[PDB]
RNA sequence: UUUUU
RNA sequence: UUUUU
RNA sequence: UUUUU
RNA sequence: UUUUU
RNA sequence: UUUUU
């Protein structure tokens, strides 16, 4: 049974890529403006 | 037969034909590394940040170790810029008693993780056993989305790289 | 044999030679986690809003 | 661990047999743990590993012939194999003996 | 670092010793995240090229 | 030499 | 170590 | 040749 | 060196 | 930190 159980979970797993990281918070698309308006 | 590392023979300054400049006493010459950094404040630093903090809250006691230590783990589970504003805040039971925020951050006299460095192994331990007892994680990683439950313990704003790191 | 997880002899701030400034004390101190963000509102002004609201 | 006694002749065995069972890598975190009666009394982990000049292997070389005899007598009595060994499902019991992360080849060593 | 070329064999066998004893690393290999332990010796601001190098 | 959870 | 619906 | 915080 | 809410 | 109708 030892080496059935390898198989079964060799089996199971296969194209899962772990990819630690998930996605970051940060977003920056534009910076900020910081400018005025006048008439 | 035995000698030493360092030989006078090895090639070396020769200012003068005869006087060297690096004197042969570095064999006892050992100080702890990081100590020596530009990324960690002064000793001096240290200190009048310690001693102009007290005043400013008229403490003059002994309660400054729990203060200090409500500072950290707060300091933890949200950012640390100089653009704060608002509270902080530790919980003794059930209440929220907070504090003011501005003079800790306007007298910290270089930028404040620039102090904050200190603070490497106290709060690891800390984590470690609240991760050990339960499933632990901090607020920087979270808002950064790591998979591996496991390195916890390298998620924080200050943390001081050494030579003794693992290369994951 | 058994013993504690921090020990004094663990390395720690040294302002003074002599006093260390976070006391151990901390083998228990234990706080709900969730309490003590900053996205969160605090107990107060939770407070408030259910007072402040039932008048109007 | 501010201990000062000889109970470390102790607290270093009851290292190696989980030194066994389990893999010895820098990348490992928690805690570690001997036993007595029948609790879990545990331990800190960090300080073994970061105050190791080199790595950690490279200093548990020494301990050869220790667990050779340990898992030898334990053999004896009951069908034992380690942790290391089951992971990659030998089929001969009688090979415990070279089921290590940690082992020293020597001229000694028979050629199977 | 024009001038400070001529420091190459001294701070070499400095890091070479304190690696001896204990797992050493400057900061300017650190920041650039090194694996092999063993390039130590070749982490320097100013290090001066030599036809006495291994290829490595 | 390192890299075996 | 994690990852087996 | 300079430019490595 | 700074800049991580 | 804000900004999710």
């Amino acid at each position: 049974a030892r080496e059935a159980i390898a198989q079964m979970k060799a089996a199971a797993l296969a194209g899962i890529n772990s990819r630690l990281f998930g996605l970051d918070g940060n977003i920056s698309t534009n910076s900020e403006n910081t400018e005025r308006h006048t008439a | 037969p035995r000698l030493q590392k360092i030989t006078k023979k090895m090639n070396l300054p020769t200012v003068g034909g005869k006087i060297i400049l690096s004197l042969d006493h570095l064999l006892e010459y050992k100080p702890n590394q990081v100590d020596l950094f530009n990324t960690r404040a002064t000793k001096t630093q240290f200190e009048s940040w310690y001693s102009a903090v007290k005043v400013e809250y008229d403490l003059n006691d002994e309660q400054m170790g729990v203060i200090m230590n409500g500072f950290m783990v707060w300091c933890i589970d949200n950012g640390t810029s100089p653009d704060v504003n608002g509270v902080w805040v530790m919980m003794d039971g059930e209440e929220q008693v907070e504090y003011p925020l501005k003079p800790i951050v306007e007298n910290a006299k270089p930028t404040l993780r620039q102090i904050m460095h200190h603070f490497s192994d106290a709060a690891e331990a800390y984590i470690e056993m609240r991760n050990s007892e339960s499933p632990y994680m901090p607020r920087y990683g979270l808002l950064r989305n790591l998979r591996d439950r496991e390195l916890a313990r390298y998620a924080f704003d200050f943390y001081e790289v050494t030579s003794k790191t693992p290369n994951r």
